[PDB]
RNA sequence: UUAUACAAUUAUCAUAUUAAAUUGUUAAGUGCUGAUUUAACCAAUAAAAAUAUAAAUAAUUUUUAUUUGUUUUUAAACACCAUUAGGUA
RNA sequence: AAUUAAAAAGCACCAAUUUUUAUAAUAAAAAUAACGUGCAGUAAUUAAUAUAUUUAUAAAAAUAUAUUUUUUUUUUU
């Protein structure tokens, strides 16, 4: 669970990087 | 053609689950982490 | 005693406000062109008196100009200070007790 | 071989005009419809034309045709179509003229069905015997008036109730309470007193002013 | 349902799938004549209470597990629109799809109120109001 | 020709299927229609 | 050449399935019968022209459900937003 | 370390169009496309759908009803 803590830390550009949009991600 | 679409469905399901884990390792490689 | 009420009704009929309120429907030559202009593509609102009607067949059963539903009680609850209750008892639909 | 009727019609056209028909009549042409007016501002009040409208009285789709097999052809042997008719008297407001509603059949071959349409005629009764409700048998005749070319040949069924109501001094039929409206606007009946007609007039004229404000559109 | 020909075809079509012995169908003039023509061609084993003016039972015919009547359809497939067959239509129904058709039985009612199949309709050069087909 | 039907005619409508471009649908439909076809001798024996 | 438009969705032309139900003030039950409980007194309401082949034989009406208005010592209460008291319904 | 296609869907960006005006002079100037998303996230967060109302977190959030979701130890005309 320690790796998911840095997901709110990355910049918005290379955040969703295998997909172009962030709307159709898992929420 | 749908059997190859089910294979794409399971791979996209595997990467959508561990998207937050993989996003950190790409950000450390691309040097984009706000300390 | 009935001469006072009959003369009052006859003078209420010939008043200019009653004849202006119960004007007939405006024709297409009076509204304007053949159409296309909003607000002037139809006639205006026509008000009739149910005891002395200036049109024959006050109600109708057409698809779009259907007006029997608008004669029921509740549409005359908007103006009860100006209302005439004998005309309400004689000409209204779905009145309560 | 047995030739059809189209061979006889082609023979008639050849004997009349010298030739049957100039060929290449189809031409496979794309009829393009271009729009000129605004979206909802066509200059008409009922029918707003926005497509290629076909023109033709019997060359259109879905196809109609007169159906000559009905009650009138079963009863009367006619010298020509529309000579004898049988209908009902619906209006006697004019002197010596009975309004007779009659029916005919029009056939749709696509759906394979016949439907009954209604035509109103003005017939002549000199002695004023036709009452509203009589099943009458009318026949063609000369021109009597501008719209009278029929006459009541026989009263096949008299309305006894209408005659007994006319003996009572009442109307032949009680008049209907519904009919044609005067506008598309909902004709509201005014229930107001002698003193409260001015404020009702002000509300009506203010509603007419709002309907005229609808000309401005937005804002 | 809609017309007695329609439910007369419907009850037989539903009871031949359920492998029943008797179907109670309502008897009209055009119904019992169609049933008699079906009995003549061998599609119906028999009848019960055939003189009843209200309803009669059709004893169905079976041979080696499956039913004799395969497809039974009314002419008024909507239940509303009826048809008038010319003798040209009867000769079309006798020679349909380029063969000679004594297999599929098309039944009509003539102007003399006699219910006949298409073979006797071509034989005496008449037509009628078409009721139903069955094979 | 695989059944030997030289005097025959067949028409397939695939528009009500989910995948009309599937190749098994046409052969499945022809085999299901030929399977449901009764011969003249079978009908004549069933009628008598 | 569809003279056929597979399901579910995007959207417009739209009859509330009723003796197991709806309404009851001048009739009943009533703390709004549904907490218990597949079962609720009484009153009004189940059918009633010809025709089934007949080419529309029929009507242009209603709302049992949700919001919103209609009145101010004019709901005591209960519930809700400003925090303990006002208003709101 | 399991099962998973039985189709959940079409304030800005993109020129089918639309808006404004001339007071003894009477249409050529300006502006605006149509439509659908839209970084709005986490806490191993979070029932869903439909209708209506209120708030600029509006691609959102809240309130008031209805319907559905139970995996068998409760019921069976």
């Amino acid at each position: 669970r320690w790796a998911a803590k840095f997901y709110g830390q990355v910049t918005f550009g290379p955040r969703n990087y295998p997909y172009p949009s962030s709307r159709w991600l898992a929420r | 053609k749908r059997s190859q679409a089910k294979l794409r469905f399971r791979i996209r399901q595997r990467l959508l689950k561990f998207q937050r884990q993989l996003a950190v390792a790409n950000a450390i490689a691309s040097r984009s982490v706000l300390y | 005693d009935t001469e006072q009420n009959l003369l009052a009704r006859e003078q209420h009929v010939r008043s200019p406000a009653y004849r202006e309120l119960h004007r007939p429907a405006l024709t297409n030559a009076a509204m304007g062109l053949y159409g296309g202009e909003p607000g002037f593509e139809k006639a205006h609102r026509v008000w009739v008196d149910p005891d002395r009607p200036h049109i024959k067949h006050i109600y109708n059963q057409t698809a779009l100009a259907r007006n029997l539903r608008y004669a029921r009680y509740g549409y005359f609850k908007r103006d009860m200070h100006l209302l005439d209750v004998d005309k309400l008892v004689r000409h209204a639909r779905l009145l309560p007790t | 071989p047995w030739w059809n009727f189209q061979t006889e019609h082609r023979q008639r056209c050849v004997l009349m005009y010298g030739g049957a028909r100039t060929k290449n009549t189809h031409n496979a042409n794309h009829r393009v419809f271009i729009k000129k007016y605004k979206r909802n501002a066509f200059p008409n009040r009922t029918r707003h034309h926005w497509a290629v409208s076909m023109t033709g009285v019997l060359s259109q789709r879905p196809r109609r045709m007169p159906w000559p097999y009905d009650l009138t052809s079963l009863i009367f042997n006619q010298p020509r179509q529309g000579s004898d008719k049988i209908g009902y008297v619906v209006g006697t407001s004019m002197l010596k003229t009975a309004v007779v509603a009659t029916n005919h059949m029009v056939y749709y071959p696509k759906f394979n069905q016949r439907v009954s349409r209604t035509k109103r005629f003005f017939a002549h009764d000199e002695d004023l015997a036709c009452v509203e409700g009589d099943l009458v048998h009318i026949k063609q005749c000369r021109k009597i008036s501008k719209y009278k070319h029929y006459y009541v040949f026989s009263i096949l069924e008299p309305n006894v109730e209408g005659r007994e109501r006319l003996k009572l001094g009442l109307k032949a039929v009680p008049p209907p309470l519904f009919g044609y409206p005067v506008s598309r606007r909902i004709v509201k009946l005014n229930l107001t007193s002698t003193e409260g007609t001015q404020e009702k007039l002000a509300a009506a004229i203010q509603e007419h002013v709002q309907d005229a404000y609808r000309f401005s559109g937005p804002t | 349902l809609y017309t007695p020909i329609y439910d007369f075809c419907h009850r037989i079509r539903e009871a031949t799938e359920q492998r029943k012995r008797f179907v109670v169908v309502p008897s009209t003039i055009e119904t019992r004549g169609c049933a008699r023509v079906m009995h003549d061609h061998g599609l119906v084993a028999g009848f019960r209470d055939f003189h009843n003016d209200r309803a009669f039972a059709v004893e169905l015919k079976y041979f080696q597990g499956d039913s004799t009547i395969n497809v039974i359809e009314p002419c008024s497939y909507d239940g509303r629109t009826e048809f008038e067959w010319s003798p040209k239509m009867m000769r079309r129904l006798l020679n349909t799809h380029g063969i000679h058709n004594r297999l599929v039985v098309y039944i009509c009612r003539t102007a003399d109120n006699r219910i006949i199949d298409h073979i006797h309709a071509v034989k005496e050069n008449i037509g009628g109001r078409g009721l139903m087909m069955v094979h | 020709c695989a059944f030997g039907f030289q005097h025959a005619g067949c028409r397939i409508n695939l528009k009500a299927t989910n995948n009309p471009k599937s190749p098994t649908h046409t052969v499945e439909g022809v085999f299901e229609a030929v399977k449901a076809l009764r011969s003249v001798s079978e009908i004549a024996a069933s009628r008598g």
